[PDB]
């Protein structure tokens, strides 16, 4: 289930500029996804961290 | 492309004057804080009406606007494009009191009717050395009329003694070296690795 | 070092154009939660950090025609039902690359303001939103 | 592209003439609601769109002889009834052709404000309306 | 055509002289109802007009010898009684003839303001009042 | 004829000096009774006059060797007594003589206020007091 | 329109002081901030008083007025027009003080007698070359009593030794080219279509 | 006569040093009680002086190397004892003489405020007092 | 003497850089117990201390590249459980060493707030902290 | 290190000026304010473009911090450094005025491309005698346009007379004079003592 | 002690210049509103470093303290003292564009250094007859940096021309005459008397 989320989330930037920008967006969407995942219950942990 | 768009605007208000068979009206590009110096420039301001430009700014709406180029599997990098506003006056120093205030109804009378600019409307003339740089423009004119404070501060930095005047708003001149910083390949492989944490 | 300043700046949140005039309110607020019994030589306070609090973030960009983007994303609200989305917001050096990331999660808009029409000036047209979200995250390394 | 200037507009409410000085009040909201059970890993509330709200339309021009169109409109309140008009809000371009509309359906005044008499200064005299309505849609394509 | 403009009016109050130095206040102003039931597909409410409401007018002038006018019609107010007179204000033209006029019914005196006193600077004693009325009618044809 | 200047006047109040700095508050103020019924073809409210009020007044003049009188009549205060003063007040002319008088009737001080002292200005001393009365009529003629 | 106004109220002026009897008296328009320039101008400035323009803005209250004209089944586009307000000085610059100060209770005495000119009102020459292109005008003069801090702005630009002096604000010239943009046909067939979605 | 200055002034509390910028809050105020029957034949109400007040006094001064008084006075309050003082505060002629004087009795301070830091500009460290106190003579003889 | 000036500053908070552009916050203040039984001939009230109360300390200074801190020190927030730290703030003579010292206990920060992105102007980026804390002591000596 | 700074500054624009095959262009170091002053300086400044300072500010966000140094069991202490922002001045002063628009699109052209500056990235003369006592340093340019109100204060204190001109705004000069002023050894020996009060 | 606090900091500025071997640079005490005077007293600023005075301030944290002397059993009176801050001006003016710029950097390098001046740090000649009434002192200097709006009413006042410049802050000249106005005897005998009211 997770595998498939995150896979959408990275297939967005196919041929886009291999930088930074780039970098920094992929991180953030597969973050948010998680701390979802977290606070339904889903993984262990007292903070996302 | 500041000289360029003023030399531009000067033959419009020149071929205006023409078609009403007004034969001693002619604007001059130079600067007005010079009229009464009497240092070898004033000879050429007298009789005539002075197009100059006294203030520079920049578009803040479009300042963040990126400008890269994405082609095939490559892409190129460059700095974002500069947009600039100017103010300009138009400065009537004709001979007769009479003849200048005649001189700026008809500047106002053609702005009044003709407010937009582009390459294909104008009538100057492509052939000409000095204007093999220009390729496409659009520019607006619109009248700006100050307060009695701004007067005060647009004349101490021309002189101290006014003349009859009106001014402009011109919009949207784009400076840009269009140059090549960097270029880069595009993403073509992904690669996923998890743990059990 | 040397300082950084404010003037250069991204913003992705799902449109088209990513150029704007000014942001503000990332902001992070706990409340307090105090407490005294009777018999304690100090006769003030002790205090905890309680339950958090976001405030609602402004952006402001100029009017262009055939851009209408903040009333697409308004107009998709259904009695309780919105798009939500991801915010990313960076500040950039002189190579154009991020500093100081602020990412946002699960964000939607719920003011929209149009321009005034004012005869006498010169003046642009300035379009604004407010956005409610559910966090917060900030990351400059 | 180039930025839109605000300056150059017009107005249809049923009258003779469409010229204005200044509109204000073109805004859409929707209120906010908050929701927190006590298992919640998180110490912050989860937020939803709620109902809306628009509010009130100003609208500003000068006095002139034999017009007296917004006390006309305003005198057709009898007890709870009212003539109710579309309105019809555009920005021009340079060839006076639309690019932003505003669309108002039920609009009726409910405050005419008139001018005030001062004898030192230099002044005309601007009557101004207050407008309530029931929807509004901005086009901009 | 031409605007108007505000610096040339006149005022007939009962007293002896009309010339005054500024008028506020003749406004028109309705109160507002409001209704939404559950099954309506809109999630925002429809308005009515409901009652009417009247603010008051201010008239101020300057101070003269052997002119107690403020303080003659102040002083006629017996327990529940007072001399109610009509009030007719007067927008002039340059050959003095009237343009538009607010017709006023029932009007009476509730605070009377005299100057204050200051030594330093250089400036003229004005008098003040405030009226209470029952309605007010806008005639400009 | 010729408006009146306000730099020129006197207060009679039992002390010794007659000349001030400012003088404030000579105001007349009648509170409101409105009234309808449900079966009124008009719907707005009739109005009346009831009870009446009166504002406090101050007054304001330099400080001087040995002349403690605001201090004096502030210490006549002994439960519920006071030494009760009538105030005279008069607008004088070229020749000094009065146009406008005020009568006070029943004053007595609530609140003396002295000078702040500060190092860095130039500046004089200026002591105030505020009065509260039971009546006051006007007479110019 | 700017000359053309100008001209005719300095003749109405001249006039005025005809029916007095008063035969050193004269308006001349030309500039005032050249009195003391010593080139040229200031010997035609010397004993007399002048008439200028310091100032234009522009009317906001009737700026969004469409200029279309409609006739038989056809319509013709047109730009709106441009309504402009004006500031003007009166300096008196006689040769005695005692007669500038005569001077200026005259003119302040007419405009309190007269304030509105029309075509039919006025009594310059009809038939005079310059005057060619008038047809139809209204305006009125209305007095401008400025502060302190106004005052040092206005002399500010014109030298910094002020003259004793009067001003006026004058309402409403209209400047129009009343040139053609476009040419179209009315709507006579009306074709509405319906389908069950 | 010749008007008093109010910048040359010493203040005795009980510390060292006698010299401060500036002084405020010398008042005295007392409320006011008010009475009517039925049955008068004015409209308006009788006043009577009831209970009195006494507000806060503020000294301030410059921050000077080892002289902590401020903070030392604040430091004996334990639970409900303070060190209580006597307040002396004078205006003062050419020749340095007491001429107006401020007699302050049972005073004690409540707020201590020291001052801020600020890297841009050049200025000089304020610190304030703010004092509660049970009464005021004021002496000019 | 000489009086001490205000912009050479630092503050040991537990992070890496002591460089800060302004504080402030720094004040001690006692509430007020009021107290009168009808028998007494004075007719005002006597005064006393009670409780204590601290306000909070804000601390700014400019956004650099690779430091975090202050986002670093607000995520130790778990539930009720913070890093509480000691604070402090010493005023710096011209060989910089202290003078005046403020010693603060038991601190952790409630609110971080970043800088606002604006596109016209030339600004540095500056971030603000808001601290809590139970106590402050005062040492010049 | 403002005369090397600025000095850097002015080589870099004339290369820019060298690689575009203007033989005509050159930027000199001087003053702006002694252009028309007539003693002996104005005769440099003729058909030139002039660069100039016209203010110094201090940095705020950096005033506070320490400059001590430890090594092994020793500190030396010195005194914090100075950091200074600067505001300059690009005036054109061209025979002709079509010459003097030219020249000011070229310097706005190459800011637009260029605007870090670093000991790596220049090409100035490392080997000349003046400019021996530089080592390292970073500082970044910024274009700066003022409002009407700023334009006033400006050229008040330049003259009154206006020229064709860009502002900009240079960021961290670093100025230390790097003595020593004491030394000491760091702490190696702790000793408590307890007592029953 | 205005002049001989200002020819103390003249020396040490001047004793600067020659620990670096700089054999050109002098600064001199002068006002700098007479550079371009051209009466009798330019001759003497060409080609150095010029010092003056702008302003003058008071210190009011200090104004209330009084200045009474007890000993033994007896007091004398004498008046409180007076406490002056100065603002004060470093302009260069050497023939130099670039040597003036040259000389501004090391004037703020040596203040960055040396802050804090006594009569036991300073190296002036005390033997010389000029400074004979000189005993005890202690100043700091501090740099002062204006907006535009400031340097505008500085040069308002100094011509209307700038010139390279750096602004100080001088803290704490203490003026007074110490006289004695009065002598009196302490209290050494009291006596009390009561009564029954």
């Amino acid at each position: 289930m997770a595998e498939e989320s995150i896979k959408k989330a990275t297939e967005q930037f196919v041929f886009e500029p291999n930088d930074g920008n780039t970098w920094v967006r992929v991180r953030a969407m597969i973050e948010n996804f998680l701390i979802l995942q977290w606070r339904a219950g889903a993984l262990a942990g007292a903070k996302p961290e | 492309m500041i000289f360029e768009v003023l030399k531009i605007l000067t033959d419009e208000v020149n071929q205006n004057f023409k078609g009403l068979e007004m034969e001693d009206s002619e604007v001059v590009l130079n600067n007005v804080a010079l009229i009464d110096s009497q240092q070898d420039v004033a000879t050429e301001l007298q009789n005539k009406v002075i197009l100059s430009m006294i203030n520079l700014r920049e578009e803040v709406t479009m300042k963040n606007f990126p400008n890269n180029v994405l082609e095939g599997t490559k892409v190129t990098y460059k700095n974002p494009k500069l947009n600039i506003n100017l103010f300009l006056i138009f400065c009537a120093n004709r001979t007769g009191y009479k003849k200048s205030l005649s001189d700026l109804s008809r500047i106002l009378e053609f702005f009044q009717h003709k407010s937009v600019f582009t390459q294909s409307n104008t009538s100057f003339d492509r052939d000409l050395e000095e204007m093999e740089n220009v390729k496409n423009f659009r520019f607006t004119m619109e009248l700006f009329t100050p307060t009695f404070e701004e007067l005060n501060y647009i004349w101490g930095t021309l002189g101290g003694r006014q003349y009859p005047s009106v001014f402009y708003k011109l919009n949207l001149i784009v400076i840009d070296r269009d140059a090549t910083t960097s270029e880069e390949g595009v993403i073509t492989n992904i690669h996923r690795n998890y743990e059990t944490l | 070092s040397y300082p950084l300043s404010k003037f250069h700046f991204s913003v992705e949140w799902g449109g088209t154009k990513i150029g704007f005039t000014e942001v503000s309110g990332l902001d992070l607020e706990t409340e307090i939660i105090e407490y005294r019994h009777g018999a304690s030589p100090e006769y003030s306070k002790i205090k905890m950090p309680g339950m958090q609090k976001f405030s609602n973030i402004t952006l402001k960009r100029g009017t262009f025609k055939s851009d209408n983007e903040y009333f697409q994303w308004y107009n998709t609200i259904n009695l309780n039902k919105v798009e939500r989305r991801d915010l990313t917001i960076s500040l950039l050096n002189e190579e154009h690359e991020p500093v100081v990331t602020w990412k946002v999660k699960n964000a939607w808009p719920l003011k929209v303001q149009s321009t005034d029409l004012k005869g006498d000036g010169n003046e642009v047209a300035i379009e604004s939103m407010e956005l409610a979200h559910e966090g917060l995250v900030i990351q400059n390394e």
